């Protein structure tokens, strides 16, 4: 058993720094299983959890955005809004619960929504979902 | 000469009561700002265009930052006599610029003499976190986005030492030496230099501000006793 950083980061501060035993993501042409010994690798994410191990410790993450960062050895993904397995508050998730999800039905016929709150409609199940797994 | 210049005295020592321990706070408040400023770098760091590549040349954009509820000497009222300077040479045309007011001491400005204004956001906060003006940025970009501005640009406050801050105008769209998250986090770069530079520029204010009523109200005292 060796190891390798991957420490996800917002722009504002680092969020998960602590080395890495195995790691799993979810990008747009497919699943990154972020590892050790890997080559160069960029491409656009999803708003997909990046459970990223330490301590076999698990636990589902919140992202939505950032772009990839891969080499032999270190990884840092820029993601966007993203937190911690417990700074995911359930209760703000509970409010697009009922300001994005009974909303998204009203106007239609030009593109518009289906991709600007049912793409939230991501964050606000990840902040759900993922509101699960806080240990 | 017995009776109001003392009023003049005890209102002239509220003042002094006021200015010392909002002194206090300006470097409570704005050095946390630096903190929260240095923390950008990080994020800040890790770094034809979709269009952000040297195009002329039409519309431009503007957005100028400045306190809002301020109280921060002239650092505040030099910025907008920049921009009103500045732009005084850049409106033989009437396409009429048009700014980004962030801050409310910059927007009523721009509200009292036409300008005029896209966009005024609403109340600054001195954090100022991740929800805050990923919109007027976001759509400061967006007008860049297709294709009303052919540039824009902030007014920033940039911040040398508490002691002085320095009015400067950046160019932010049209870049220099998918991805423009980039521009919308250097306008975190200047919001967040912004406000540091304000309180800087309030504590500083408020120091003389203490000083000036030591000063004068040992100038009054004279006045409480000798007819």
């Amino acid at each position: 058993m060796a190891t390798v950083q991957v420490d996800i980061v917002t722009p504002e501060r680092k969020v998960f720094q602590g080395e890495a035993d195995i790691v799993i993501a979810r990008g747009v042409e497919g699943e990154l299983g972020v590892m050790a010994g890997h080559i160069p690798l960029v491409t656009p994410l999803k708003t997909a959890p990046v459970r990223i191990k330490q301590g076999d410790k698990e636990t589902l993450i919140a992202v939505s955005g950032g772009f990839l960062e891969v080499r032999p050895d270190k990884v840092n993904i820029l993601a966007d809004t993203a937190e911690l397995p417990e700074e995911i508050d359930v209760e703000r998730a509970k409010k697009a619960k009922a300001r994005h999800e009974t909303i998204l039905k009203r106007l239609d016929k030009t593109d518009k929504d289906y991709l600007r709150h049912k793409r939230a409609l991501e964050r606000a199940e990840v902040r759900l979902q993922v509101a699960n797994s806080k240990s | 000469g017995m009776r109001e210049i003392k009023r003049r005295i005890r209102s002239v020592k509220n003042t002094r009561q006021i200015t010392k321990a909002m002194k206090m706070v300006a470097a409570a408040k704005l050095r946390r700002a630096q903190e929260t400023a240095e923390n950008a770098r990080p994020y800040a760091d890790k770094i034809s265009h979709p269009m952000l590549e040297a195009r002329p040349v039409k519309k431009t954009g503007y957005m100028v930052i400045t306190s809002d509820r301020g109280l921060a000497g002239p650092y505040n009222a030099n910025i907008l006599r920049l921009v009103s300077k500045t732009i005084e040479e850049r409106h033989q045309s009437k396409d009429e610029y048009v700014i980004f007011a962030v801050g409310r001491k910059g927007r009523d400005f721009f509200k009292k003499r036409g300008y005029p204004v896209v966009e005024e956001v609403t109340g600054i906060s001195d954090t100022p976190s991740l929800t805050e003006i990923q919109d007027i940025a976001q759509s400061a970009i967006g007008m860049f986005a297709d294709e009303t501005f052919d540039k824009l640009t902030i007014f920033y406050n940039e911040f040398v030492s508490p002691i002085v801050q320095r009015p400067v105008e950046k160019q932010l769209l049209p870049l220099t030496s998918l991805l423009p998250k980039y521009a919308e986090t250097l306008i975190y770069s200047a919001l967040l230099d912004a406000k540091a530079s304000e309180f800087g520029a309030r504590m500083t204010a408020m120091g003389n501000a203490t000083d000036n009523a030591t000063e004068m109200l040992e100038t009054l005292t004279l006045q409480f006793n000798r007819a």
